[PDB]
């Protein structure tokens, strides 16, 4: 398809970046969390980034080990997941859906076998967190095959020869991790979206600031869960109250 | 880009968040630098004559083969300081990080032995050290958890997944990943990503080396066989490298049964597992029908891995290398027989690999063969272990 | 009659019931004749190298004698197999034994070390091992005390006196003199009756002249001093014997001083005891005014023991050694400092000769001194004591 | 004086054996080991063979080591022991009296000065247990100085040599640990008596029967002693029963 591109020529036509929240599927529980993701919708969310639970998460904090960990108390498989992403792009055929997945999920039935699963649900783009550029030909080939965005991080230490690796390998949108916002708009790199310690209004609006295409919010939305697991009905208004607040900062 | 092959045949590479590489590239320059280097080699050859006490012996076993045609030696990584041979490598890489200007240390351990290791390393070499151990491995391999201490290193006890070696590993991977900009990562096995394999394996090689000057002192040719337990790879890569072109010479690595293949209770994922990403490298690894990692057992810490180092997925595709497993109860028999009759107290993870040498000799008393067991440990740390099996056992 | 002198100056002897004179002159009969004896000496020398593991290292401590004129090395015994220079004696004591003739050994053992290494030479060699221990002493060294069990040799708690050292040894020579037939009495130090403290030096100077040949190797000159532990004194023979002409060098003994001398609770008799006829042997001890023996106390069982061998005792009587003492708050910080700044463990037993060698650097800082410490053995024993005390000290 | 020669010469003219029980003295109060050793006295004790209460005796078994911590819980000191001898020996006159001494106990104050306090309460003869004859010189010096008879011990193991050394060195009696018997005859030795496991009627017997002198009661008297202790008066008449029994087997 062609999601990522509308999307980026409507909010820069709007004067507004990107918010791409992140949220683990099935945390707490498979219908409570499309109820959750439904309602990151609702506030304005431009891109969704969604994670599957994985058994080791070796890059990835607390808050989302123990967000896997609920998801797994839940029984969530990543099999019940891809049932979850299909039911989503059937509800809202226009937002762009963004797998965060470790590469034992992607690999572990068949590298093409799992992005024909995504182009099957309706998935626009993966990053895989625990391959580089450097070992990205088989997945950004499948991912490319079946019309899936292959996602790179662009890390806060990247050299030149990355910048123009993930420029040219990446498509989508670039994952930043003043002078590297520059040299990818140099080289025909995808939108760059800052996704460092995003869990205020206020660090939203400085990413805007400096020049990205948006912000993503790569956990807190999870410790919002975490913070209101007995409390479901008050977890998705007070979910609404932080996700509104978050786009409302994006303009 | 790299300096080195990253992978052995299809098993290896780099499988690290992007922000990880320059860490490991540049690990990997300082590497292939100090091996190049005669002052580093010099003073690398000097800690571990002078320091942690190389070369070790060859023991000879007079009675556990008699009235056999097996003759089977011991290679004594058990009288390296620290009580395993992890020493070896930990100084290695302890000069490597001084000579990258790093200052603190990180590490994970199972067995301890790593642990230990690395907290004598960093306290000669003056190096701050935290290390990650599961919350089990905490309680059975309890006197390593003091000797860490008292060295002055920082003792995490990690309690998520299986609270064993694989979830401090998860832990030491995820603290370099935010501080490995003044910390050295001083990985204790023969896997995760490259060049860790590759640097492991040269830094344990002396064990092989050593092991064939003696043997062929001693008989005038090369072992029938040289056999290792198999954790994550880093003893037995190391007993095996200098043999790998000497074809006649069998590699057989013991993996965990723990309590039987068949139970799905055991730490052997290279022959009974299947081919994963994880750890930062392409290797076998036990894991469910989903593809999440499954958690191993052993009754020793230090092989309780679900997964293995890739040169030895590799050497055992082509066929050079054979790979078996060795039960809890096995390996057991085989640490009291080794007490009983040679009055060696071999560390648990050791005892597999004696444990099959002990088949080889037993199913098949006339034929003539000279083994060789990396003796890879002590088992001090595993009496009070041994004590309770055998005495629920009433033994 | 005897083949050798039984004295060193007034100390030494033989005072033991007359039934056990065969057993002691049988035993220099056979002492004399295995020194003398090539194929006897290739196999003592055999077992030391490919079993227990000698040459042991000799490691320059960098760290601790910095902003000093020290230059202090350790002659690393703890890199022994069994975990101390036990092991070197018991292995010549077992190739006499056979050469007796017997099959059985009888041992006291107070840090536990000696118990092993009788333990683990009668399992090597084919004997049948029984070994008397302090009850107190069980419990303070109880890492050894498994050890000894799985090796197939009986530990027998002694109740009677202060329940230490002392008191194995009483039970010990009671149950040689009805079993002497059969069974050897492998005396763990060198004390008791003639041959013991001369066939005990013999078989430990092997430290003494290793070390001589390592620090001439590095240092191109000999010692200023060697610094040893003494608690009946094998260690510290087995370091001073070859250095005993080259009187040049220091020889320093160091007894435990326990709380305190004043508190009369130490084990420091050569110094702070006088001299009676104990244990088959003329020399100092702690005894009342009535000459009943006292208690002794240290921190380290190893140092436990109310008297001394008879060579040192001479050794201090014309002047060629001196002898000192050390305390358990002494010993403590040495065992700390070594942990935290070399990354070796030291026995409690081995810290009192490193705790009197920081004094000898830390007093005169700026005094050229080229220091040799035997470290006797290593910590493992240890670390569950040093851990209660530590702990109830808020440390 | 003359205690030992004229013993014998009247047993030998009766056509009896000699009975010398071992008693460790303050076993288990001074009082009552007074009491012990006239009541041994009283039922025909020839001699007696006394032990000094040492911290560590090292070739005795446990019912003589109990014996001595009995005394030490009385509080029983060697000097306490010869204020008892000399008040045995001033009841006594024609007894012989023995001890049987650990080396330190003998070495501490001065080889000299302890056989000469030997001499002064009357003593006859001591055993040094942990002195066998190579050691011996200054001991038995300092007793033949103060008219003490050095004993030494003949042990089973007995060769020539030590056969002569203990008939030349030893004075009042030989303490034998039927080939030996002949060979201390042979050289001028004081006359056996055996010491090896009697504490019944029927092993005196025996030993008068082998041609010894006498016979030696080296424990199980003490045994008595352990077996009575909150008995006192029952320990007197039972420990009378023995020894009568014992001297009644002795011819
Ligand atoms: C004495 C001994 N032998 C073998 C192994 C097995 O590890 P490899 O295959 O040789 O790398 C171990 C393990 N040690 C690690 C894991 O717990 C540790 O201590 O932290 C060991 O301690
Ligand atoms: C590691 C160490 N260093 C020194 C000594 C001190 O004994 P010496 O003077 O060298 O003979 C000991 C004691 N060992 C005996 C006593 O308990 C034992 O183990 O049974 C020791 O274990
Ligand atoms: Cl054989
Ligand atoms: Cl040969
Ligand atoms: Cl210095
Ligand atoms: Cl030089
Ligand atoms: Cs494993
Ligand atoms: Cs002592």
């Amino acid at each position: 398809m062609e999601r990522y591109e509308n999307l980026f020529a409507q909010l820069n036509d709007r004067r507004e970046g990107a918010f791409v929240p992140f949220v683990t599927l099935g945390d707490p529980g498979i219908e409570q969390s499309l109820k959750i993701i439904d309602t990151l919708i609702d506030a304005g969310a431009d891109a969704l980034e969604l994670g599957v639970p994985f058994s080791d998460p070796l890059a990835d904090g607390p808050t989302i080990q123990n967000a896997n960990l609920r998801a797994f108390a839940a029984g969530v498989t990543p099999a019940q997941c891809f049932e979850m992403l299909a039911l989503i792009r059937e509800k809202h055929p226009t937002i762009p859906i963004g797998l965060l997945m470790y590469a034992n999920l992607v690999f572990n039935n068949g590298i093409d076998a799992f992005y024909a699963r995504c182009e099957q649900v309706g998935v626009d783009s993966v990053l895989v967190a625990d391959v580089p550029v450097e070992e990205s030909a088989p997945f950004r080939q499948a991912a490319l095959r079946h019309n899936i965005a292959p996602i790179f991080i662009c890390p806060p230490n990247a050299d030149d020869d990355l910048l123009r690796q993930v420029a040219s390998y990446g498509r989508g949108y670039t994952y930043l991790l003043h002078h590297l916002i520059e040299k990818l708009k140099e080289y025909h790199a995808a939108p760059a979206l800052q996704g460092f310690g995003i869990s205020s209004p206020e660090q939203v609006s400085a990413a805007v600031r400096a020049g990205a295409a948006g912000a993503i919010s790569g956990s807190a939305i999870v410790k919002i869960i975490e913070k209101n697991l007995a409390s479901p009905k008050q977890m998705l208004a007070e979910l609404r109250s932080f996700v509104s607040a978050m786009k409302a900062a994006s303009r | 880009t790299t300096l080195l092959n990253p992978y052995f045949g299809e098993f290896g590479g780099m499988y690290v968040p992007q922000i990880l590489m320059p860490a490991l590239n540049q690990l990997e320059e300082a590497f292939v630098s100090a091996q190049k280097d005669p002052e580093f080699q010099a003073q690398f050859a000097d800690l571990l004559k002078n320091y942690a006490g190389r070369p070790t012996a060859l023991t000879k076993c007079q009675n556990i083969t008699a009235g056999t045609r097996t003759t089977l030696y011991l290679k004594r990584e058990d009288l390296l300081h620290g009580g395993a041979h992890k020493t070896n490598q930990v100084l290695g890489q302890a000069l490597l990080a001084k000579r990258m200007g790093k200052s603190e240390i990180i590490a994970e351990t199972g067995a301890g032995q790593h642990g230990v290791a690395s907290a004598l390393a960093s306290a000669l070499l003056g190096l701050k050290c935290r290390i990650y151990m599961g919350a089990k491995d905490v309680e059975r391999q309890s006197p390593n958890v003091f000797r860490m201490r008292l060295m002055g290193a920082e003792v995490i006890p990690v309690h998520s997944g299986s609270a064993t070696l694989k979830d401090a590993c998860n832990e030491a991977l995820r603290d370099w990943s935010g501080s490995y900009e003044t910390a050295h990562y001083m990985l204790g096995t023969a896997a995760g990503p490259h060049p860790y394999p590759t640097i492991v394996r040269e830094f344990q090689r002396m064990i092989g080396e050593e092991t064939k000057a003696q043997i062929l002192d001693k008989e005038g040719r090369l072992p029938d066989a040289v056999i290792a337990c198999v954790g994550g790879g880093s003893n037995a890569i190391g007993m095996f490298a200098d043999f790998i072109n000497d074809t006649s010479v069998g590699l057989i690595g013991v993996e965990p049964g723990g309590h039987g293949i068949e139970t799905g209770e055991h730490g052997a994922p290279l022959k009974h597992g299947r081919v994963g990403i994880y750890f930062g490298m392409k290797a076998p690894m036990m894991q469910t029908a989903d593809g999440q990692i499954e958690e191993s057992y052993s009754i020793s810490a230090g092989l309780d891995f679900p997964s293995v180092g890739p040169q030895h997925a590799y050497l055992n595709s082509i066929g050079r290398a054979d790979y078996v497993s060795i039960t809890d109860d096995e390996a057991l028999e085989a640490f009291k027989t080794l007490c009983r009759h040679e009055g060696i107290i071999p560390a648990l993870e050791s005892s597999h690999a004696l444990a099959h040498a002990l088949k080889m000799m037993r199913e098949q008393p006339e034929k003539e063969q000279l083994l060789v067991v990396n003796l890879s440990g002590r088992g001090d740390k595993d009496i009070f272990t041994v004590h309770d099996i055998l005495k629920a056992r009433g033994e």
